[PDB]
């Protein structure tokens, strides 16, 4: 089942790269 | 003339009520 | 026949309800409470 | 940074109205949502490529966006036959690129651009009180629609044509020769009513109507873009309107609401721009393909029917479906005299394409369910559902708007003043 | 379904129309991170 | 009753939300009350008149 | 300023008249007073209306053996489906009143009063100097009465599927309704039911308070009571948040109804779990569900005549 | 009937043209707001 | 604020202990072939 | 005496030691319920393939109140 | 020669994660924008030069 | 003679209505 096992990576991967920006932000104090 | 037991019932039902709040608010407008 | 065919799912699932659970449960019942404790903190009755 | 709403007053549900009046952060905001909007087109038509089977219709398979490519005559031959899915493809790719594009413009211009554009950039700046600028805008952008309009007619002029559904022998890819420019045949849509029989702008049926109010639309909207652009509005037009920009949303969103709710009639009653083998069949489509398959079975094995008699007196598919008697199809014209359906053609006109075309609308009627299970859901029973709904939010949105932007141009859009209240100074027993 | 160059590519796209939906929880985050200020 | 309930319900908080006084310089009106309030946050007679 | 134009609009706008008529007064006051008077018209001396088009006329008048409760005004006839049917356009009167013209007539005129009561409402409130957010609030009614009179006509195809304006004929609407659409599951439905019961809830609940607080204080005394009695401590602290949601919960419920009511006209449907429990060996387990969907298929079955002469 | 179809087009004409030329006649400006 | 085993303990637990237990329970229906 | 505010315990670390090791504890004991057969036992919930006995093909009937006990006992198929 | 697309497919999809992980977090980030302009500039025409040769490394499949 | 009755019960009804509109007493408790 590896198709479902990469979907679900990606998918977790996708939803990572949003609030990856704002801790970023948050952790070398930036303008957010 | 149909139902003229039903045709007491309304009319008793639209006068009495009637009569009595129109009596009260005669009285009470004396004032 | 009925019988769950998921051998360890139960686990990483547990561990995520209550770690999600302590917070959630925590932090708006904090939010509700201090308002009681300003209203029952002088004007009461 | 963003802003508080001590300084702006402005709550964070609220806080895109702090926007108001920053041009460069408006400018990004509007670029990224356009960037925004072309990444779903073309993720959305790579997700329906990815789960498209040529050999089955799509109407059976849920796609909404492959059928608007499709109807542009890409990859599409004779009877809605599929012959290759790389022209998807590639529009879904290219979308995607075009959103990356777009989406980095958005954001620069959303965090580092300037936060107003008037002060080093003249031409790009304005302010909405300006009775000159925004008029140029509005000349910009027409001349934007006005230029791809003219692209789409030279697309069915020029560049192989459009699918046209109304071809002898079913539908299939051709090019648009002469297309109509009569004023009054392109205009007589306008004031046709909007009733039943009549259809006020549903009922255009033919590919060079279509083509031809095209070519007037776009020739109307340059026209317009350059007047708009030389010209300021006349004193009149300075009185009755609100210059805010909260006025110029209200009114783009009525617009916009009228446009969803149009939509949803052309999506649900319509079958020329939308052809029935992409988007299936309209209910007024399955109920007479019905009929026609029953009549047609009972005449072949010999035990008209039902064929009734329309108050206006011509004749009809008799039963519940005489509702949908201003039906017209491709399947069906070439057995209609000129006063409703023909005995004599009816009775032995009938090719097999068109009993194995109404006999694959028969089953497949807009019937349907939010579950989606069956009477499945047609494409057009989602577009039209969706579509009203975002019409009546958006002239409820309209309503909202220009209420405040009435207000607040008054100058009491938060709240009676308290010291001289109106009302305190009319005479009573109103 | 797609051009079979880009076949092993199937899964990724499955996700791509869900994204949008994504952003403006986004905001909502961003707003969280700055005390709903 | 249920239904006049509603639109009782509906149309006391749309009047209340639309005659309320001007007592906040911000445009949010929300913040521009304090429950130690002296005089009512609405005006009746505006209300009433409409 | 002396000109007859500028009088008439000085008193058209004028806030001094017993009842404001505004410019969407000018408009309305003469549809909705046609409206009323084609409606008590018909409703007390309407021939028989032949709604399924099939010669069987539905007599839906006073004099014709009805009373208040049975009574109604029977939408269009079948045949006639979408078409524009005045006066003017039928063969004679007597057909007219027998297709069902009135009501047609009735359903556009108190429609476009709806409308323009929506925006004199607006024209008020801004010629009074309150904001402007009540027509807001009124276009869900609204909404409502243009889906139920208009929208579920449009998608289903003809006139005769609105909602007759009688009481009995209102209670057919929905029984009919629920045999085709099954509207009790619909999730939209079920949002409309909520933000009535909420709004009569709060209603109640906000009026006992109130109440109780008015003593010859409004809202730091009686919170005391609520903050306690279900918790939910500085939940509605303020007048004017507390009033917004009162406000907003059933303005959304009636939007969301009447939006479900229109997609049911474009017939997706309400939910549909029949046949959604089976054992081992493919046996089918009846749920409530199954229940109501033996209801609806009767319904159905009364529904439809097919065999019409 | 000819007669009844033009009366009434006559009367919607009217109500509409009145309507239109109302709120062409200065609406925003007549207003208890000083602004 | 030292003592423990208060009212709003028993009230807390006495809701969230049953609702973890079926919480799991479901989660574990969910996984049945039938 | 003051019933002590939810943010002293958020960041307590004693709270959170009890309860990492507690609510997992519940979780697996409500999916061993499940996945074990015991909830069918205890409830009398029919296994999928025990809705239709072998002498019975039809919804059960109890038709019986002060034998009740009996007639389940027998409609069961225990 | 599908694998080489494939591999340069790929290769684009992690240059745009990366692009889109740090393009809002140097333009945020104070005094960062001007000092980082060479490389957001370098990673832009990576990321265009890349699509451009994935482009026709189909043409050629 | 239900007929009758019905009519009379509404027109009472509107004119109800329409007394209690124009011919209200005079709001100046507040005001
Ligand atoms: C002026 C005010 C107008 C108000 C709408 C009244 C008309 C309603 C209607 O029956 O409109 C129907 C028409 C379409 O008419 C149909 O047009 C059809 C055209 O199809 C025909 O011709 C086609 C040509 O391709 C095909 O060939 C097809 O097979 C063939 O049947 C037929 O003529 C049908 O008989 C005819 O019913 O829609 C249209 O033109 C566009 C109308 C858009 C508005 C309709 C929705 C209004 C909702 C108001 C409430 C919203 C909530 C408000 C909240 C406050
Ligand atoms: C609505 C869209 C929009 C608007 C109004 C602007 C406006 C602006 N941008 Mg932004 N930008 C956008 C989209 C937009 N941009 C997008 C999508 C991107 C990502 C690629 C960028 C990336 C970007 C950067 C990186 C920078 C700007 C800058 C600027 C400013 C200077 C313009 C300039 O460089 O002169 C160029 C002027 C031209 C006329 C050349 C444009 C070339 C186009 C492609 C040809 C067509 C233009 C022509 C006039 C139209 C012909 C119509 C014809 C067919 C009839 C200006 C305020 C600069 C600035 O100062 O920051 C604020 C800057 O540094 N922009
Ligand atoms: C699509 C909808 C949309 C758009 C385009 C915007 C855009 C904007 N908003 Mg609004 N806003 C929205 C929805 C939206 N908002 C919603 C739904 C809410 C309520 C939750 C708000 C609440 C809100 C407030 C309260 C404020 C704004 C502000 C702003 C501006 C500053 C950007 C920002 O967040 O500060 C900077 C934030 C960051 C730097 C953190 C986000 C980091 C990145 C951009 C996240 C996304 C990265 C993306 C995935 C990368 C794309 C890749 C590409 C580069 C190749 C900007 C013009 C502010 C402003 O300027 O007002 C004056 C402000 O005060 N907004
Ligand atoms: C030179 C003036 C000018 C021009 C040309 C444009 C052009 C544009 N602006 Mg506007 N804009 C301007 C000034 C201008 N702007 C100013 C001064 C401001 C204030 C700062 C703005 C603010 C602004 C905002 C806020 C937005 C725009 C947007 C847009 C784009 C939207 C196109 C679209 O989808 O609509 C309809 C058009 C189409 C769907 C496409 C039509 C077909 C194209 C144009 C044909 C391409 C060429 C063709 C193939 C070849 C023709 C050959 C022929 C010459 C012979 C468009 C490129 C929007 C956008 O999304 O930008 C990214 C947007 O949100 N602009
Ligand atoms: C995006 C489209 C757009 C927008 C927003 C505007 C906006 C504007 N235009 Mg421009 N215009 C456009 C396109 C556009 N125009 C095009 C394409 C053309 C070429 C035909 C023109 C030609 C044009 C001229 C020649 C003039 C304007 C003027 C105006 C201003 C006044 C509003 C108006 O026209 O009266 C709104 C409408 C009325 C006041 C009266 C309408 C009353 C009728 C009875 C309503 C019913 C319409 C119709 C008959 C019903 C049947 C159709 C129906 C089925 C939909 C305003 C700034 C005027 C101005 O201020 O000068 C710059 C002006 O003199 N425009
Ligand atoms: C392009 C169209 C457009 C634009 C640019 C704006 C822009 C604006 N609006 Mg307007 N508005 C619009 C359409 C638009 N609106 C429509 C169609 C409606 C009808 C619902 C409204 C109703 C509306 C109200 C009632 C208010 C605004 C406000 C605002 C301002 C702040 C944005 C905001 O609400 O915070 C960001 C928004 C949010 C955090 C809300 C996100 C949650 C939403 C409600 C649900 C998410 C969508 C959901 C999944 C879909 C459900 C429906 C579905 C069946 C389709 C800003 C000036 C506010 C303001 O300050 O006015 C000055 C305000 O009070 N607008
Ligand atoms: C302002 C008041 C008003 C309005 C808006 C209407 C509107 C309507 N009436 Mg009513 N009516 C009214 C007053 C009004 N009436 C009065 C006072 C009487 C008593 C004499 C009647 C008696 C009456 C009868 C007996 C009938 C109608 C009918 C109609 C409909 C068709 C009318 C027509 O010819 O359309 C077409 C009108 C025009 C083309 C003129 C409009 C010209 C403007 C300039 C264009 C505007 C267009 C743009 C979209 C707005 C329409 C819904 C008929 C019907 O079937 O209704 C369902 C019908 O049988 N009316
Ligand atoms: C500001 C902000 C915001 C928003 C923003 C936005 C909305 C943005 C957008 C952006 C965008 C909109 C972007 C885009 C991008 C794109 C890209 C980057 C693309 C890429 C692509 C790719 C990578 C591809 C790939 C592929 C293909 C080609 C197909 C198939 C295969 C594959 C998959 C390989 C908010 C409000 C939230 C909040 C605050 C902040
Ligand atoms: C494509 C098409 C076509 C054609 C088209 C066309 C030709 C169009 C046109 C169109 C047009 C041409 C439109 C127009 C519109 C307009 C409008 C929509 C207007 C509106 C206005 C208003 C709303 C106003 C208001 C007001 C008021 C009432 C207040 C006071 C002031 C004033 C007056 C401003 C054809 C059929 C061939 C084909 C198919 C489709
Ligand atoms: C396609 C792709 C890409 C890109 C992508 C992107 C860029 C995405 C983004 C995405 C995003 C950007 C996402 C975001 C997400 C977010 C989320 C998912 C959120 C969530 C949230 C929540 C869930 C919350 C909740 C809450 C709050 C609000 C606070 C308070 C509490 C509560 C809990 C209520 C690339 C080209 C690289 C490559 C290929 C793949
Ligand atoms: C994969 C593919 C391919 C290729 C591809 C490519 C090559 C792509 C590219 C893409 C691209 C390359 C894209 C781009 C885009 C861009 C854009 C989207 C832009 C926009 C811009 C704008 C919008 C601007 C504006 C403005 C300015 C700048 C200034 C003045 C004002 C205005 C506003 C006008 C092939 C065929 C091999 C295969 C299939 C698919
Ligand atoms: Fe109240």
């Amino acid at each position: 089942n590896i198709e479902l096992a990469l979907t679900l990576v990606s998918l977790v991967l996708v939803v990572s790269a949003g609030p990856l920006v704002v801790v970023l932000l948050s952790a070398r104090g930036g303008n957010l | 003339e149909v139902n003229i037991y039903g045709l007491t019932a309304t009319a008793l039902f639209i006068i009495i009520p009637t009569s009595f709040l129109l009596i009260l608010y005669v009285k009470t407008a004396s004032t | 026949r009925a019988s769950t065919e998921q051998t360890t799912k139960r686990a990483m699932l547990g561990l995520l309800a209550g770690a999600v659970a302590g917070a959630l449960l925590v932090a708006p019942a904090e939010a509700i409470r201090i308002p009681s404790h300003e209203f029952t903190g002088g004007m009461v009755k | 940074g963003g802003r508080d709403q001590e300084t702006t007053g402005f709550a964070w549900w609220s806080g895109n109205a702090r926007l108001i009046n920053l041009s460069g952060k408006l400018l990004g905001a509007h670029v990224a949502h356009a960037g925004l909007i072309v990444f779903w087109a073309g993720a959305m038509n790579l997700f329906e490529v990815s789960h498209f089977v040529p050999e089955k219709p799509m109407y059976e398979q849920g796609l909404i966006l492959l059928p608007h490519i499709a109807t542009l005559g890409y990859g599409v031959g004779p009877g809605g036959e599929i012959i290759d899915t790389f022209p998807y493809f590639v529009s879904g790719v290219l979308h995607l690129i075009s959103s990356a594009v777009l989406g980095f413009g958005g954001v620069y211009h959303s965090l580092i651009g300037p936060e107003t554009l008037e002060e080093s950039y003249p031409f790009f700046g304005y302010v909405w009180k300006d009775k000159n600028k925004m008029t140029n805008i509005l000349g910009y952008h027409l001349i934007m629609l006005g230029l791809g309009a003219w692209l789409l007619v030279w697309k069915a002029m020029y560049f192989g044509g459009v699918y046209d559904t109304w071809a002898p022998g079913g539908g299939d890819v051709r090019v648009i020769t002469n297309p109509t420019t009569n004023a009054a045949v392109i205009f007589g849509y306008l004031v046709k009513s909007p009733f039943g029989g009549d259809g006020w702008i549903c009922s255009v049926d033919n590919m060079e109507d279509i083509i031809g109010g095209h070519i007037w639309i776009g020739t109307l909207e340059i026209l317009g873009g350059i007047w708009h652009i030389y010209t300021t509005p006349w004193p009149w037009a300075r009185r009755a309107f609100v210059w805010s920009g909260e006025a110029y949303l209200s009114y783009s969103l009525g617009a916009i609401g009228v446009m969803g709710f149009i939509a949803c009639c052309m999506s649900w009653f319509n079958n020329t721009a939308y052809p029935s083998e992409f988007y299936g069949p309209t209910g007024p489509e399955a109920s007479q393909s019905q009929a026609f398959t029953f009549l047609v079975r009972d005449q072949r094995l010999g035990a008209g029917k039902y064929l009734m008699r329309s108050p206006t007196g011509e004749i009809i598919f008799g039963g519940e479906t005489m509702r949908f008697w201003d039906f017209r199809g491709p399947w069906l014209e070439p057995l209609r005299g000129p006063n409703g359906l023909d005995l004599n053609k009816l009775k032995n006109d009938i090719q097999p394409w068109q009993e194995r075309r109404a006999a694959e609308y028969m089953t497949h009627a807009p019937l349907g369910s939010l579950n989606s299970v069956g009477g499945f859901v047609s494409p057009r029973s989602w577009l039209a559902c969706s579509h009203f709904c975002l019409g009546f939010f958006f002239f409820i949105g309209h309503l909202w708007h220009a209420g405040r932007a009435r207000a607040a141009a008054a100058g009491f859009e938060k709240g009676i003043d308290r010291f001289d209240e109106p009302v305190l100074s009319m005479r009573p027993l109103d | 379904k797609l051009p079979e160059a880009y076949a092993p590519f199937a899964p990724i796209v499955d996700v791509l129309p869900v994204i949008p939906v994504f952003f403006i929880l986004l905001a909502f985050v961003w707003q969280a991170a700055v005390s709903f200020r | 009753g249920v239904l006049g309930a509603a639109l009782l319900c509906a149309i006391h908080g749309a009047t209340v939300e639309n005659t309320l006084f001007e007592d906040g310089d911000g445009a949010n009106t929300f913040r521009a009350f304090n429950p130690t309030q002296a005089e009512e946050t609405y005006s009746m007679v505006t209300a009433n008149r409409f | 300023n002396s000109s007859l134009w500028a009088r008439f609009c000085e008193w058209i706008t004028s806030t001094e008249n017993r009842l404001y008529i505004g410019w969407f007064g000018v408009i309305m006051i003469p549809c909705l007073l046609t409206a009323t008077s084609v409606f008590i018209i018909a409703f007390i001396a309407a021939p028989p209306v032949d709604i399924d088009g099939i010669r069987e006329p539905v007599s839906g008048s006073l004099l014709y053996g009805n009373n208040i409760i049975t009574g109604a005004v029977i939408p269009t006839s079948n045949a006639i489906g979408l078409h524009f049917y005045p006066i003017w356009e039928a063969a004679s009167l007597d057909e007219w009143l027998y297709n069902g013209g009135p009501y047609q007539l009735i359903v556009c005129h108190f429609l476009l009063g709806v409308y323009c009561y929506m925006g004199r409402e607006w024209e008020l409130s801004f010629r009074l100097g309150m904001r402007p957010w009540i027509a807001v609030a009124y276009s869900a009614p609204v909404a409502a009465a243009s889906a139920v009179f208009l929208v579920y006509p449009i998608g289903q195809g003809s006139f005769s599927d609105g909602m007759p304006l009688g009481i009995s004929g209102t209670f057919n609407f929905m029984i009919v309704f629920q045999a085709e659409h099954n509207i009790l599951m619909h999730p939209f439905h079920m949002l409309g039911v909520a933000g009535v019961f909420g709004g009569s809830l709060f209603s109640a609940m906000h009026g006992s308070l109130v109440t109780s607080s008015l003593i010859r204080y409004n809202i730091v005394a009686a919170h005391g009571y609520f903050g306690r009695l279900i918790f939910q401590y500085a939940s509605f602290n303020n007048s004017r948040s507390l009033h917004f949601f009162l406000a907003a919960w059933p303005v959304i419920g009636i939007w969301f109804t009447a939006l479900g009511l229109s997609t049911m006209a474009f017939n997706l449907n309400g939910f549909n779990f029949n046949q959604s429990v089976v054992d081992s060996q493919g046996r089918v387990l009846n749920t409530w569900a199954d229940i109501i969907n033996r209801a609806n298929l009767g319904m159905e079955v009364m529904h439809e005549r097919n065999a019409h002469n | 009937m000819l007669t009844l179809k033009i009366f009434v087009y006559t009367v919607v004409t009217f109500f509409v043209c009145l309507f239109i030329f109302g709120f062409l006649s200065n609406d925003p400006a007549r207003n208890p707001g000083k602004n | 604020v030292y003592p423990i085993f208060t009212v709003r303990w028993l009230a807390i637990h006495g809701i969230a202990v049953p609702t973890i237990f079926f919480l799991g329970a479901i989660t574990a229906m969910q996984f049945i072939q039938r | 005496p003051v019933e002590r505010p939810f943010s002293d315990i958020l960041t307590s670390i004693r709270y959170w030691v009890i309860h990492s090791i507690t609510v997992p504890a519940l979780f697996i004991a409500g999916w061993l319920f499940v996945s074990t057969g015991l909830a069918y036992d205890v409830f009398g919930t029919p296994r999928p393939n025990e809705y239709f006995t072998e002498d019975r093909q039809e919804a059960p009937l109890i038709t019986d109140r002060f034998n009740a006990l009996e007639q389940v006992k027998k409609l069961s198929g225990n | 020669m599908t694998s080489i697309l494939q591999v340069a497919l790929l290769a684009l999809i992690f240059v745009s994660f990366a692009l889109v992980v740090g393009v809002p977090v140097v333009f945020a980030t104070p005094n960062g924008w001007t000092d980082n302009k060479g490389a957001v500039f370098s990673g832009l025409s990576l990321w265009l030069l890349l699509v451009f040769v994935v482009g026709i490394l189909n043409s050629f499949v | 003679m239900e007929a009758l009755v019905y009519t009379f019960l509404l027109v009472g009804t509107l004119g109800i209505i329409f007394f209690s509109i124009f011919f209200r007493d005079p709001p100046r408790m507040i005001k």
